[PDB]
């Protein structure tokens, strides 16, 4: 489908990361809240070698090439531009690897609580959230700050082979 | 005669930079305050709630070219270099690579990481008993390199001819104002303390290792080979090795070691830009000797 | 199933290949080969067919101070794990 492809420009002192997660990230956010029907998004230089990384490069995708233009990309990152360029072609493939969204436990005492009303009251937890958070943890992230709970924490990601299917409002499936 | 480099040769940098001490102020009396920015106990640092400034200070020191080898074990090729360092003095007065190096003060990429999301940023630069008018430093990008400023022409003159022998020395001083707002982080350097991020601290306040502010000032080259695909300039290194992409940007028959041995061993003319790059390297400095 | 989850448990393993391992020291053409056939079976024991994420093998008895190569000599570690042991030992072993 059409899409839309985001340079972060490089070699400029931060890094990848901290610019995408800032910048791009609470814009599209707020963009894909407004114009309601869910877009996607894509990372064409996944590489997890022993952790994984995001790269250079996103891709915004979405089913409609008037709807890419209902976002205004260009004119939207019109402040930091000295890091990043919006191409201004909505050109159509057909070649990606999607992304969805991993969870992790949460920490012994935010269980505990829920754990005690919830009833099925009182260290074979501790081996659960110990096992479960150490096995997603080596994936990447794309830290979150919250409009809501106001609280910061960390969206996780990883690929899967749908090829099609319903996203959601960050942006995975 | 020349068959080979000596077996001890080095050189000494002619742009020595001090190391930068963070202070914080208001920005409406910027001109009559002034406050320490202290670490707070892993280790961060943050603004106050009732200033909205960062200060950063440091002093440059400028030295010429031709009396900075210190070290040399053959006659001949220090003859060699001095000769080739007058033809250079000849055609040009050292001005493309001192307006670069301005220029990179200008654009103010010593505020690593620093400069994202401030709303105004101003530099002053003073040269003796003189102050000179301050730069606006959102109006410049870190892609071009402006060559039609009063200012920038007018401090890389001095620079210039103090590189070329009419001077002895040049003491550079810089202050800069960045307003990020009241009660944000500062993002100082690190120590290798070699757990937790132990932050950098210069006489009790927080600032800078002179080696960043050095390597900022230095990312002028914009004369390697594959510049078209990637355009985007990249600090003077040897076997050019820009960290961040984990790339060698010249491993082959353009590096300082072949460029410079096809200059003094065999007379061979090289184009303008390959001086401006082995001038370059040497007026950065390093141990460029041999195993005989 | 092989694979340490507590973090207490990992004082004793550094221990334990300290006592076993404190003057033997042997150079190259005296250590046992790491061979492949015994990195799969310690994998069948207990199920995995292939090396579950964040984990690394490691011999308890390090094979340059004297060890064996053998399902009796092998932990999977997490990968931050692993990076306390391979340095705590380096300063110990010099």
């Amino acid at each position: 489908m059409f899409s839309q492809i985001l340079i972060i420009k490089p070699g400029t002192g931060i890094s990848p990361n901290i610019i995408i997660s800032e910048d791009i990230f609470p814009v599209l956010h707020s963009l894909f809240v407004e114009h309601d029907k869910k877009f996607g998004i894509t990372f064409p230089a996944y590489s997890f070698d022993k952790k994984g990384h995001l790269g250079n490069i996103i891709e915004v995708l979405s089913e409609d090439k008037e709807a890419l233009a209902s976002l205004c990309l260009e004119e939207h990152l019109a402040e930091v531009t000295d890091y990043v360029k919006v191409k201004k072609e909505i050109t159509f493939t057909d070649d990606y690897v999607l992304f969805k969204r991993i969870r992790e436990e949460n920490q012994y005492e935010t269980t505990a609580r829920r754990m005690r009303k919830r009833g099925h009251t009182e260290r074979p937890l501790e081996m659960h959230i110990k096992k479960k958070n150490q096995q997603i943890f080596c994936h990447a992230y794309i830290k979150v700050k919250s409009a809501s709970t106001g609280q910061s924490y960390n969206i996780f990601l990883a690929p899967t082979d749908i090829k099609h299917g319903s996203f959601s409002a960050y942006g995975l499936l | 005669t020349l068959k080979s480099r000596p077996e001890n040769l080095s050189f000494a940098r002619c742009l020595n930079t001090t190391e930068a001490k963070f202070w914080q102020t208001d920005f409406l009396k910027r001109h009559t305050f002034k406050l320490p920015l202290l670490i707070t106990d892993s280790q961060s640092c943050t603004l106050s709630t009732e200033c909205d400034t960062l200060r950063i200070d440091f002093g440059i020191k400028v030295l010429p070219v031709k009396e900075s080898m210190y070290s040399c074990s053959d006659y001949n090729y220090r003859t060699a270099i001095y000769q080739k360092i007058d033809e250079y003095i000849a055609e040009d007065g050292f001005l493309t690579l001192a307006k670069r190096y301005v220029n990179n003060i200008a654009n103010a990429r010593f505020l690593w990481r620093n400069r994202k999301g401030a709303e105004i940023i101003e530099t002053i630069v003073t040269i003796e008993d003189k102050e000179y008018p301050s730069f606006n430093s959102k109006s410049f990008n870190l892609d071009t390199f402006v060559e039609d400023n009063a200012t920038i022409n007018e401090i890389a003159q001095q620079i210039a001819d103090t590189f070329a022998g009419k001077r002895e020395y040049l003491n550079i001083y810089v202050t800069c104002f960045v307003k990020i707002g009241c009660a944000m982080e500062v993002y100082p350097s690190q120590e290798m303390t070699f757990k937790g991020k132990k932050l950098f601290k210069f006489e009790g306040s927080a600032g800078m290792h002179s080696q960043k502010i050095n390597n900022a000032l230095r990312t002028i080259d914009t004369w390697y080979p594959d510049y078209t695909t990637y355009e985007f300039p990249i600090p003077v290194e040897n076997y050019g090795a820009a960290r961040s992409i984990g790339i060698p940007f010249r491993p082959d028959t353009k590096s300082f070691y072949k460029l410079i041995d096809r200059m003094i061993l065999k007379n061979e003319d090289l184009p303008i830009e390959d001086k401006h790059y082995v001038m370059a390297i040497l007026i950065r400095g390093g141990m460029f000797s041999k195993k005989q | 199933n092989g694979c340490l989850i507590d973090e207490a448990l990992l004082p004793l393993i550094i221990d334990e290949g300290k006592r076993k391992g404190e003057g033997n020291y042997r150079p190259r053409h005296l250590r046992d080969e790491r061979k492949e056939e015994t990195v799969q079976a310690f994998l069948d024991k207990y199920g995995y067919c292939n090396i579950p994420v964040g984990y690394e093998v490691h011999h308890i008895v390090p094979l340059s101070q004297g060890g064996a190569d053998s399902i009796k000599n092998m932990i999977m570690l997490s990968i931050e794990h692993h990076e306390r042991v391979t340095e705590a030992h380096a300063s110990y072993f010099k």
